[PDB]
This record gives C-alpha cells, sequence and structure tokens, in this order.
C-alpha cells in the first residue's frame, strides 16, 4: 500500500503542530 | 446517536449553524475545522495528492480503512484533523456520485470515540 502510511503519517504532522504546537512545549 | 456523534453528522453533510452558543458542539466543532483546515492548507493539498487516485476512481472502502487505521491510536487532534480531511473528501467525491456521511460511519465511530476529550480539545483546546 503505503497509501496508507502516507495518509497516517500526514495526519499525525497535522495534530503535532496542533496538540503539541500551541499546547504545551 | 451521542450529542457529539450527532454533531460530526451534521457537520460532515454541513447542515449550516444557526443559534452558536460559545458551548454549542455543532458550531464549536465547525469553527474547529475551519481553523484547522485555513491553517493546514498547504498540508491538506499534500493530503489531497495523496488520495486523489482513490478519490478520482471513487475507492470508498480503501478510503475508509485509511483514516479508521489512522485514527486507531489517534489523539484529539488528529480526529479533528481526520474530519477536517473526511469533510473534504466528502464534498470531492460528490462531483462523482451521491457521497454523504452514513457511507463513513465507522469513520465517524473512530473520530468520536473518547468523547470527553474530543470535546474537551474542540472547546477548551482547538484554536
Ligand atoms: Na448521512
Amino acid at each position: 500500500s503505503s497509501t496508507m502510511g502516507q495518509v497516517g503519517r500526514q495526519l499525525a504532522i497535522i495534530g503535532d503542530d496542533i496538540n503539541r504546537r500551541y499546547d504545551s512545549e | 446517536m451521542s450529542r457529539l456523534k450527532t454533531a460530526v453528522y451534521d457537520y460532515l453533510n454541513d447542515v449550516d449553524i444557526t443559534e452558536c452558543t460559545e458551548m454549542d458542539l455543532l458550531c464549536q466543532l465547525s469553527n474547529c475545522c475551519d481553523f484547522i483546515n485555513e491553517t493546514y492548507a498547504k498540508n491538506y493539498d499534500t493530503l489531497y495528492d495523496i488520495m486523489e487516485r482513490d478519490i478520482l476512481s471513487y475507492n470508498i472502502v480503501n478510503i475508509k480503512n485509511t483514516l479508521t487505521f489512522a485514527l486507531r491510536d489517534a489523539s484529539p487532534s488528529v480526529k479533528l484533523a481526520t474530519l477536517t480531511l473526511l469533510a473534504s473528501v466528502i464534498k470531492k467525491l460528490n462531483k462523482i456520485q451521491h457521497t454523504d456521511a452514513a457511507m463513513f460511519s465507522e469513520v465517524i465511530d473512530g473520530i468520536v470515540a473518547e468523547e470527553q476529550q474530543v470535546i474537551g480539545f474542540i472547546q477548551k483546546k482547538c484554536k
């Protein structure tokens, strides 16, 4: 596949600039 | 079914918020996703590039599996990243054939799992 790993990768990124960026350090 | 689930469906078929309160879930969910969408446009651009094949072909089952799998360990901000993705994917597949939120029920089930946390993020932590 690798298509579904990608999306997953990309979603974690966004939710890391969120629930990590403007949260605690 | 739950207040959160009802709101996800509503949002997924953009019902259009009337009567917004700081603690109206649909409105606040809606605001959180528009904010995520704008602030991570470029990222949704990449995400589309990755999924164009699945969307152009109308490959629902893959899209569903892709997102459910993505949702697995998920924290509230990925769950909301995912719902934002799904909203735009729903809209794009409509160009091809009638797609509505029920087709993705199991994804919704995964975006709404651990309610208190997701709501907690929407109200307290989203922007
Ligand atoms: Na529906």
